[PDB]
């Protein structure tokens, strides 16, 4: 059981670092939300013109 | 594609409006001939 409890905590190091993957995959989305939406403005100047 | 829209609105007058510009010139130029014909009638008449 102990020999498998080591495996349990080893799954939990990977579990906790997969919350780090939530940072590295999900917070990291933000560039999408920027580049899709800070980007009409440069072309809208050919309406203002 | 608003680049075209910006350039068009003035530019197309060279086709759109210039036709009307030049035809009124042509029409007044042509009217020199009804005038001239009028002059020549008024000058031929006194021969009789």
């Amino acid at each position: 059981t102990d020999d498998l409890y080591e495996v349990a905590e080893a799954t939990y190091e990977a579990d906790s670092s997969l919350e780090a993957f939530q940072t590295a995959l999900d917070g990291v989305n933000t560039a999408i939300d920027d580049v899709a939406v800070s980007t009409l403005q440069t072309e809208i100047e050919e309406l203002t013109g | 594609i608003t680049i075209p829209k910006n350039w068009l609105d003035f530019g197309w007058d060279i086709m759109t409006l210039d036709a009307r510009q030049t035809m009124d010139n042509i029409e007044t130029i042509i009217n020199e001939f009804p005038e001239d014909f009028g002059t020549m009638l008024k000058s031929i008449d006194p021969r009789a």
